RNA sequence: CUCUUAAGGUAGCCAAAUGCCUCGUCAUCUAAUUAGUGACGCGCAUGAAUGGAUUAACGAGAUUCCCACUGUCCCUAUCUA
RNA sequence: GAAUUUGGACAAACUUGGUCAUUUAGAGGAACUAAAAGUCGUAACAAGGUUUCCGUAGGUGAACCUGCGGAAGGAUCAUUA
RNA sequence: GGAUAGUGGCCUACCAUGGUUUCAACGGGUAACGGGGAAUAAGGGUUCGAUUCCGGAGAGGGAGCCUGAGAAACGGCUACCACAUCCAAGGAAGGCAGCAGGCGCGCAAAUUACCCAAUCCUAAUUCAGGGAGGUAGUGACAAUAAAUAACGAUACAGGGCCCAUUCGGGUCUUGUAAUUGGAAUGAGUACAAUGUAAAUACCUUAACGAGGAACAAUUGGAGGGCAAGUCUGGUGCCAGCAGCCGCGGUAAUUCCAGCUCCAAUAGCGUAUAUUAAAGUUGUUGCAGUUAAAAAGCUCGUAGUUGAACUUUGGGCCCGGUUGGCCGGUCCGAUUUUUUCGUACUGGAUUUCCAACGGGGCCUUUCCUUCUGGCUAACCUUGAGUCCUUGUGGCUCUUGGCGAACCAGGACUUUUACUUUGAAAAAAUUAGAGUGUUCAAAGCAGGCGUAUUGCUCGAAUAUAUUAGCAUGGAAUAAUAGAAUAGGACGUUUGGUUCUAUUUUGUUGGUUUCUAGGACCAUCGUAAUGAUUAAUAGGGACGGUCGGGGGCAUCAGUAUUCAAUUGUCAGAGGUGAAAUUCUUGGAUUUAUUGAAGACUAACUACUGCGAAAGCAUUUGCCAAGGACGUUUUCAUUAAUCAAGAACGAAAGUUAGGGGAUCGAAGAUGAUCAGAUACCGUCGUAGUCUUAACCAUAAACUAUGCCGACUAGGGAUCGGGUGGUGUUUUUUUAAUGACCCACUCGGCACCUUACGAGAAAUCAAAGUCUUUGGGUUCUGGGGGGAGUAUGGUCGCAAGGCUGAAACUUAAAGGAAUUG
């Protein structure tokens, strides 16, 4: 049985990148996926992506533009206090100079750079670089 | 995959992208309803009702063309059954298997299959108890089972 | 994935499961079972002194050949009899029978050292002076 | 390996109701034990339905000890028919 | 209002036994290890000279032998021809 | 009710049968007082805390109580228990886990010193008392600072930069000294003062105090790891060394030593524990085909975990912050020229681009509760008009009743989460200031006219649970209208419950009146039910199968038998022997009995959860896959406990007992031959009714989900093909052919990828480490042993240690 859906999404993307493809299929389509995909497009690690209306839960076609190394999920969506974002970024990001750890705060879903600014926190969704 | 088999089949239906339609039907909900109840009073199950309506009466679905799924209609008309169709057929089944066990007592596979079926029945009834469609107690009893399917 | 539960509400399992598993770890179990206080010839104490019962000439293990000089000591604090190696050239002549000597571990944490079999200890003092000092003739053994 | 009359004591078991020596040796119980038990076994002369070994229950059977009990005794006295 | 004294609750403690915990002696028994040396055989490793191994069962100075079913980790990835 | 200072099963009487638990109760253990804190420095963690502060308990063991505000007090008493002192033998008396000190204990821990000067406490009290506390003694616990020598002189040697034709060589600067000379100093010993309660030491300081027999630094080590001898003498598998690998058997780089050398140094070694190293406990973060390790299989409770959707988007207002820019001068100003360029500050508002962040609104959207304000509408009393119609339309008038609206206060259906605070002891820790001469420290101090003063301080961070307060609502839970016992309200009845003020006062009653609770009635309303998962279950449809149970049918063979024909061998083997045979063996013929088995067809084929399942037919119930515009709608994934099934053997009995055949017997073989080969044969081999619960129960590879690659077969199903083949004429139909497509048993090639490799489409998507989840392993032995428990008729199964021992055991591959 499917468990994370935002897991199998990011994996397909990750998988499709590695094998040289510049487009993926993502079933099913959760809002959490899209908001993630949004965050992942705001810094152009993916290109255009288009929802497909099955009368169900959805599909998505994301366009890939190389330069993606890994888009990961973290499960379980741990509780991150504000001065612990510092710690995750330490652990699961390549360098201090880039990369992202997108979260879920009460102030919506956002990359860790952003939360750092708005001074918010919550659970962790995953990461991009 | 399968719950009790180790099977990985996908053989399903495929409902169309069409909450409205069909342009060739022309018969009005109010009419088809009075055919469902006609059949439900002639003692017929929702499953095998929409099977006749899908076949001979060219009615594709019931949630479309009437806005309501079949069983929901029967309940409104007081043609709601005692226990649900799944639970029922499961209980009927488990009954007959046991009736086979009672004479053929070395059928170890039979016994095995009963353990599967009755697992299903209880899992079901548990849920049905959870959503108020069976009384708090209920539970499937073997000794009394043959009775409940009449 | 991984074979360990990852739920946000699984701490109990992850917690007991390691507590359950610390037991295959020898050093841990020795500590928890108090082997130290029970089966060990010392209390767990780093040293023990007992009285020298007899002198022994235990022969070495293969592929060596020599007569390692030791003593059967009887530990005062718990009457246990264990034997201990007497280090350095002819120091065995510094200890006598009935002579009360300080023993120490062989620095193996309980195991036998080298080719000396059955011997897990060593003589450090004798009639309370120091074997080391005696062997170097800077101290003298007080009379018996 | 060998002598001999057919073969040459296996599984077990034991100073056992079967052991001479013997009041066997060790351990145990006691102040003290030719007694009892647990062990040992080149066992005079144990041993497999001439049944061997085990064995719960049972016994007016033989035997050891403990507790209780007590004129059995120390040590006798008194009463009734 | 002292000695003295009735009952009560509190209740140390004594006698006898039970139990749980932590320790501990013991004739004798039965193992392991040091251990690589020795005696008897040669079980395994080469098709190890009876392919090896597994479970079970019985048997034998000793390793082991034999039955039934299994595995290949075999000594065969192989006979549409 | 008693009792207590008071609550309370605290105790009692009476009454009920309740209270805790796999979210681990209860019980056991602790070499357990709890906390502040300590050791270990990537992070995460690991281990420790008797011990300076707080809390707790106890005063040899227990119990009891006197006094008092306070004690169940012990430098208080009473008794028992355990100790034990004095005695004139009658009696009497003690309680150091206070300070010293003694014994004992042990590896392990100091003076029976001085004092109230300080810190503080007590009392009737400025005074008295204080083994509180301070002082000194013993003190290499731990920590700080750092002497054991410094600069010359010269003779060779030369770093000698050269001159330069040569032992011709300038002039400082290293190094060697049984060569030289002047300076320096506190360790000490000690006048003094200082210090002190009195002493002592420290600081300060006269008189002394240096040249090698001192003012003489040690502890380890010198094969590797690992820094430093192939020098010498000694020993000869001895003595001995060696954490580990190893050194020693007459040329020992490893023993015993001399020499020299290395490392740390007022210190270094050893033992024991513990942390790091250890990604060897793995949350971060391990491993499980073959190295240790996936339960034989399926079900299943607890646990963990669980598809997608419900305000999305648009447009405004508002003041915020890092860079453009340039003015201005501290300051090292740089390629190195002159009027040329590398950290510091100022900056409001430009519309001059960018990013970003806080607060408000509008877009159907501040809802929900409450209160305050402003009052419409609304019936209402009373005076007035109009009507091609009593139409109550319009106005003013009396007092009720407060839609909407504005504001402000409380407001999560119920949680988790997260932000920000508050309430928070000191010390310790992090850390700002401060020149204890530095430092560990300490919390001090700093300035001046220093002849009657001035002055900054003693910060800050901390805290990772829980509670309290607060901003947030993404994520994750949860509640709610379905037989409407639905929601809202300026509709209105009700019967219940409470009564503020008004009837003088207080009290009873009752009426109107008001609010709550509730029941109806009336109105307003878009009246209320998300998808239909390449999740799951159920129905249905035609299939498919060596899936299962009972019954039934068949096949030849094997053995045996009756009868049979014929005559000397037959058996068995590498070769034999034991054996059978003129009561005719063996071979042949007819015939019958019995029990097992199910050949060939049979395959990299099918079915089942696994074990396993193969002659026929009848009955019996089951099953996947497919098909499906059918149905229910999260009902599910995995699973401690618990349960079904579970090869062969084996066990309890009955039946059966052909064959083969454990035990046994025999013939050979051998040195032996309990064997292998041959012969006879018990049990067993089959079945029924009970057991057993294990196998290399194997793919030595958990399950569900998703993803990444190429090809050809084949099984089941389905779709498409003016394809083939079949008749008496070429329709249906059957088989077959091609393409497709699900779902299978597998095979092939590949290698982006993985691995130690063998190899792997999973064993991949793993240091770019997280989809959910169950189980197991943590060097080799000891050992699947002992012990306890449990199930079993038994055999045994399940559960399952430690002492000790040991440097490898082990995998894959390579070359011999
Ligand atoms: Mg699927
Ligand atoms: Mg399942
Ligand atoms: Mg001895
Ligand atoms: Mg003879
Ligand atoms: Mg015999
Ligand atoms: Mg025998
Ligand atoms: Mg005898
Ligand atoms: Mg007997
Ligand atoms: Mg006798
Ligand atoms: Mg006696
Ligand atoms: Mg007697
Ligand atoms: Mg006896
Ligand atoms: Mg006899
Ligand atoms: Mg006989
Ligand atoms: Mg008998
Ligand atoms: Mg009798
Ligand atoms: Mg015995
Ligand atoms: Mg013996
Ligand atoms: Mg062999
Ligand atoms: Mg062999
Ligand atoms: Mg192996
Ligand atoms: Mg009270
Ligand atoms: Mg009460
Ligand atoms: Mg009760
Ligand atoms: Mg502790
Ligand atoms: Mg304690
Ligand atoms: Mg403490
Ligand atoms: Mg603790
Ligand atoms: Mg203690
Ligand atoms: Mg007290
Ligand atoms: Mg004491
Ligand atoms: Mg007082
Ligand atoms: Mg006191
Ligand atoms: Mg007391
Ligand atoms: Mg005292
Ligand atoms: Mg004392
Ligand atoms: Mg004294
Ligand atoms: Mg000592
Ligand atoms: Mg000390
Ligand atoms: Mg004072
Ligand atoms: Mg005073
Ligand atoms: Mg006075
Ligand atoms: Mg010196
Ligand atoms: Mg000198
Ligand atoms: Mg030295
Ligand atoms: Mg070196
Ligand atoms: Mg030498
Ligand atoms: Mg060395
Ligand atoms: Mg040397
Ligand atoms: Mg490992
Ligand atoms: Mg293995
Ligand atoms: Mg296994
Ligand atoms: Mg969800
Ligand atoms: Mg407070
Ligand atoms: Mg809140
Ligand atoms: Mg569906
Ligand atoms: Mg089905
Ligand atoms: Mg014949
Ligand atoms: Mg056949
Ligand atoms: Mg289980
Ligand atoms: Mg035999
Ligand atoms: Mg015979
Ligand atoms: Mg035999
Ligand atoms: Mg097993
Ligand atoms: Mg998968
Ligand atoms: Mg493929
Ligand atoms: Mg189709
Ligand atoms: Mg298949
Ligand atoms: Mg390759
Ligand atoms: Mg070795
Ligand atoms: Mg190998
Ligand atoms: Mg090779």
């Amino acid at each position: 049985t499917r468990s994370s859906v935002l897991a199998d999404a990011l994996n397909a993307i990750n998988n499709a990148e590695k094998t040289g493809k510049r487009q993926v299929l993502i079933r099913p389509s959760s809002k959490v996926i899209i908001k993630f995909l949004q965050v992942m497009q705001k810094h152009g690690y993916i290109g255009e992506f288009e929802y497909i209306d099955d009368h169900r839960s959805g599909k998505i076609v994301v366009q890939l533009n190389g330069r993606l190394n890994k888009c990961g999920v973290i499960s379980p969506r741990f509780n991150v206090k504000i001065g612990d974002i510092e710690k995750w970024t330490a652990n699961l990001l390549p360098a201090r100079q880039f990369g992202y750890v997108i979260l879920t705060t009460s102030a919506g879903i956002m990359d860790h750079e952003e939360a750092r600014r708005k001074h918010v926190s919550g659970k962790i969704l995953g990461f991009v670089y | 995959g399968r719950m009790h088999s180790a099977g990985k089949g996908i053989s399903s239906s495929a409902i169309p992208y069409s909450r409205n339609a069909p342009a060739w039907f022309k018969l009005s909900s109010e009419s088809v309803i009075e055919q469902i109840v006609k059949y439900a009073r002639k003692g017929l199950t929702p499953s095998q009702i929409g099977v006749l309506l899908r076949d001979a009466h060219g009615v594709t679905q019931a949630r479309v063309i009437t806005g309501n799924k079949i069983m929901r209609i029967l309940k409104s008309n007081g043609l709601a059954p005692e226990i649900p169709e799944d639970l029922y057929y499961l209980i009927k089944k488990a009954v007959s298997v046991r009736k086979h066990l009672e004479r053929n007592r070395k059928d170890k596979d039979a016994k095995f299959r009963l353990i599967l079926i009755e697992s299903r029945i209880h899992r079901l009834a548990r849920y049905y108890r959870t959503v108020a469609v069976l009384p708090p107690n209920w539970k499937y009893e073997s000794a009394t089972a043959s009775a409940l399917v009449n | 994935g991984k074979g360990k539960p990852r739920g946000l509400n699984s701490a109990r399992k992850l917690r007991v499961h390691r507590r359950n598993n610390r037991w295959a770890e020898n050093n841990y179990k020795k500590r928890l079972l108090g082997t130290a206080f029970k089966s060990s010839p010392f209390g767990g104490s780093s040293h023990a002194k007992g009285i020298v019962l007899e002198k022994l000439g235990i022969e070495s293990k293969q592929p060596n050949s020599a007569i390692r000089k030791c003593v059967r000591v009887q530990l005062i604090k718990n009457g246990k009899k264990v034997t201990a190696f007497v280090p350095n050239d002819g120091c065995l002549n510094f200890v006598d029978e009935n002579d009360e000597v300080l023993l120490a571990g062989f620095g193996r944490k309980g195991k036998a050292k080298g080719d000396i079999p059955g011997v897990r200890f060593k003589v450090v003092k004798v009639s309370g002076v120091s074997l080391l000092a005696l062997w170097k003739e800077k101290k003298e053994k007080p009379r018996s």
